[PDB]
RNA sequence: CACCCCCGUGCCCAUAGCACUGUGGAACCACCCCACCCCAUGCCGAACUGGGUCGUGAAACACAGCAGCGCCAAUGAUACUCGGACCGCAGGGUCCCGGAAAAGUCGGUCAGCGCGGGGGUU
RNA sequence: UCCCAAAAUGUAACGGAGGCGCCCAAAGGUCACCUCAAGACGGUUGGAAAUCGUCUGUAGAGCGCAAAGGUAGAAGGUGGCUUGACUGCGAGACUGACACGUCGAGCAGGGAGGAAACUCGGGCUUAGUGAACCGGUGGUACCGUGUGGAAGGGCCAUCG
């Protein structure tokens, strides 16, 4: 889990409106623009995730 | 050079003919060696688990594929 | 001591005491979801004995 | 290749799901659509196409069906599930399957 | 004598003589009356020997191919590895082991090579002729 | 085209020779494999891109780029990458391409007087030599770029090779003359 | 299972397997039959798949013969060993008592036991 | 990870060999199909090895890496769809002096694949790691020193 220069990151996570924390393990080597997956937020949890920033 | 002789454990937790709960870890495997049989379950690392309660089956096929299964004691 | 009182000594009503489950507290996180609420309850007995001496006589 | 209806079969797993097993022969223009027990060794509703077809040919896929569920009807059975050999679920199969289905 | 290929170093060990005859390959043979490891030099010895008493032959056929790499002490001390991978290979060999096998040559011819050979071994040994098949 | 003169003008011909107790142990084709090597020596993605074509042009089929087999000793060798080109020819269209072969890119070639008549696969089936590409109807020097060649095998339901040779000599099989 | 037999599917997961091979043919099964759409082959309906007979049992599948090859494998006697005692400077070896293989030889096989359906005994 | 390790677990050595401090938007979830290394005859860039063809083929291959175990009914090799690399939890067991560590049926909010039984809380498993403390960051609104607020603190994430 330890971090410097190197390839690939742990980015953080969020949702549209709802407030959560993924933070789940990226790579910048094949590709890493979206972060974009579906996740689950406080309450209405159903929802598309924009790791993204 | 030389390090490291590793603890691991390993071995057959629940022996044949004994009488287990659900929940209960019967054997510690590494691969399939064991396959689960009857009222058996296998685990991610292929630990065999107890789904219900019961007395522990041992099958024997001339090995190579052998099973541990769960009849019921009642 | 009186140090440990807000931490995690806490004792009981059968005398006993309260210390759950440290696995990954803040640093280093990002294994699964249900070790990070691998935080528990929990106890042992066996340094319980010698525990709350720390915590004595403020129960 | 052949090991292509053992792996269905050996995917079915009925002594933990409890039901029973529905096996369909599709080789060419006779079916077999067995009703199989999942612990004994015996075999229950068992209807088949091998009489009267009556100039249907991969049509009696449907008949089958009727029959079938039909004859399950008389012993009480409920819970199935669909085994089959190499064969791929898709039309005539399919017509077996929805047939024996809706006539549950 | 010294192997070709390998992984490195050993230990060692006494068990009974099984894998060996009484005899094979030839009329009459030697056999070690007593538990060993038998230098590759050794061998060679007993080999060079019967090789000066046999001036043309063929005949001889040695069983006994050692592999057992053995290490010794550099020059002194303690502190450090176990180490010292080149000293000499040996071939363990147990009672009964057939050890030398020769052939197309007289009785005698068979026994003098044999005692001369014989005094370069650290065990005892004897010679005798044919009458057990066991395998084939 | 054809195919009725595979049933008619060979199959007879057969029972009337070598006579089998019935229709079905006559000497028949199972196959036409057309596979075109490639790269190593010779290699450019471009010139993938035109051996696609004339290889879906002779045949009207569409061909198959072939990776490697992993297989890696001391020359040029990898894990995978396009080595080759790969047609399979079944029914109708096996038999327009092999026919569009015997009666005319075989009859007209340089240097041809005939096929090698030498046992081939010793099962029965057969193989081709072919070397220059403009021996071909659908390829002249009208319309060019380079020169190669490609290869044939020829799949029969055959027993040995001497019933598969006849096969091959009703539609008839150039040798050594 | 009154019986022959074919088709599906089990227990047994090689003493139940392969090879040489003989029988089977309009009852089942198989290929062959054509294929714009279903469906589909990193290309080819070969394999999936969809529409059917003739033709054929060739191949595949099914059954019977067959012990060349595989697999199974005693009895005897070992090797080794729990326990009981000992010899040798040592490498090592013995004795009493039980337990006891591995290989090999004798010989034993080409299985055995179910369910269900279809078709026969002019 | 294997050997030593004395057919249970366990066990020292400056004993004998080799590896880890990663990686993978899929090398995951599911759903469907494909079967490998190799030898032999035979094919134009070959003339040990390329590509194709048929014959043999319990696997002699394969699994990102190190070995042992494991794997032909797949965990091996292509594709379709996707974010279960989920949240709130743990019946009961393996294991450890402790602290850790490990596996896990099942209840619920809910999802994804499949026609369906059903599977999924990361990856064939086994290494890819570090207590507390002090602090950075998003969320929640308990504490907040006369009272109403704020500063600061607390709890759920989480970065060093």
């Amino acid at each position: 889990a330890k971090d410097g220069p190197r390839i690939i990151v742990k980015m953080e996570s969020s949702a549209g409106t709802g407030f959560y924390y993924t933070t789940t393990k990226n790579r910048r080597n094949t590709q890493a623009k979206l972060e974009l997956k579906k996740y689950d937020p406080v309450a209405k949890k159903h929802v598309v995730f924009r790791e993204k920033k | 050079n030389g390090r490291d002789s590793n603890p691991k454990y390993l071995g057959v937790k629940k022996f044949g003919g004994e009488v287990v709960k659900a929940g209960n870890i019967l054997v510690r495997q590494r691969g399939t060696k064991f396959k689960a049989g009857q009222g058996v379950g296998m685990g991610r690392d292929h630990t065999l688990f107890a789904l219900s309660d019961g007395k522990v089956v041992f099958i024997n096929k001339g090995k190579g594929a052998r099973f541990i299964s769960i009849e019921a004691a009642q | 001591t009186h140090k440990m009182a807000k931490r995690r000594i806490k004792i009981t009503g059968t005398g006993k005491v309260m210390a759950f489950k440290s696995g990954k507290r803040h640093q280093n996180t990002g294994k699964s979801g249900d070790e990070i609420r691998g935080k528990g309850k929990g106890f042992v007995l066996a340094k319980a004995e010698w525990a709350r001496m720390k915590l004595m006589l403020p129960r | 290749r052949r090991k292509l209806r053992t792996r269905r079969k050996v995917r079915t797993t009925t002594a933990a799901s409890g039901r029973l097993r529905l096996s369909v022969y599709r080789s060419s223009k006779h079916i077999y659509a067995q009703i199989i027990d999942d612990s004994r060794g015996q075999t229950l509703a068992a209807a088949s196409s091998a009489a009267l077809k009556s100039g249907n040919k991969t049509d009696t896929a449907a008949a089958v069906g009727k029959a079938l569920a039909a004859a399950a009807a008389e012993k009480g059975i409920k819970q199935v599930v669909f085994d089959r050999g190499s064969y791929k679920y898709h039309g005539r199969v399919k017509a077996l399957a929805d047939a024996a289905r809706e006539g549950g | 004598k010294r192997t070709k290929f390998r992984k490195q170093f050993r230990g060692r060990m006494t068990g009974d003589a099984k894998g060996g005859d009484y005899v094979a390959f030839g009329d009459y043979g030697l056999i070690a009356m007593e538990p060993a490891w038998i230098k590759s030099n050794q061998i060679e010895a007993c080999r060079i020997v019967m090789s000066r008493h046999f001036r043309r032959g063929g005949k001889i056929y040695i069983r006994i191919f050692p592999d057992k790499p053995v290490t010794k002490k550099p020059a002194e001390t303690r502190m450090g590895k176990g180490k010292g991978a080149v000293e000499y290979w040996v071939s363990v060999v147990k009672p009964g082991r057939v050890m030398f096998e020769v052939a197309g040559v007289t009785e005698e011819q068979a026994k003098e090579a044999f005692r001369l050979a014989g005094h370069k071994l650290p065990i005892q040994t004897k010679m005798v002729k044919r009458e057990v098949y066991d395998e084939a | 085209q054809l195919k009725t003169k595979y049933n008619d003008q060979v199959r007879p011909a057969l029972m009337q020779q070598f006579g089998y107790s019935s229709v079905m142990a006559v000497p028949r084709i199972e196959k036409i494999v057309v596979n075109e090597g490639l790269g190593s020596s010779k290699e450019d993605s471009k010139a993938i891109d035109k051996a696609a074509k004339e290889l879906a042009l002779i045949t009207l089929q569409k061909p198959i780029i072939t990776k490697a087999k992993k297989s890696i000793s001391n020359f040029k060798l990898r894990q995978g990458m396009p080595v080759g080109i790969k047609v399979t020819l079944r029914g109708e269209r096996m038999y327009v391409f092999l026919e569009k072969l015997i009666n005319i890119g075989l009859p007209r070639i340089r240097d041809f007087r005939g096929i090698n008549p030498n046992a081939f696969d010793g099962r029965g089936n057969y193989n081709l030599g072919i070397k220059e590409q403009l021996i071909f109807p659908e390829i002249t020097y009208d319309m060019v770029d380079k020169t190669r060649g490609m290869d044939i095998t020829i799949v029969t339901t055959a027993k040995t090779d001497e019933e598969a040779r006849a096969l091959l000599q009703s539609m008839g099989l150039p040798f050594r003359k």
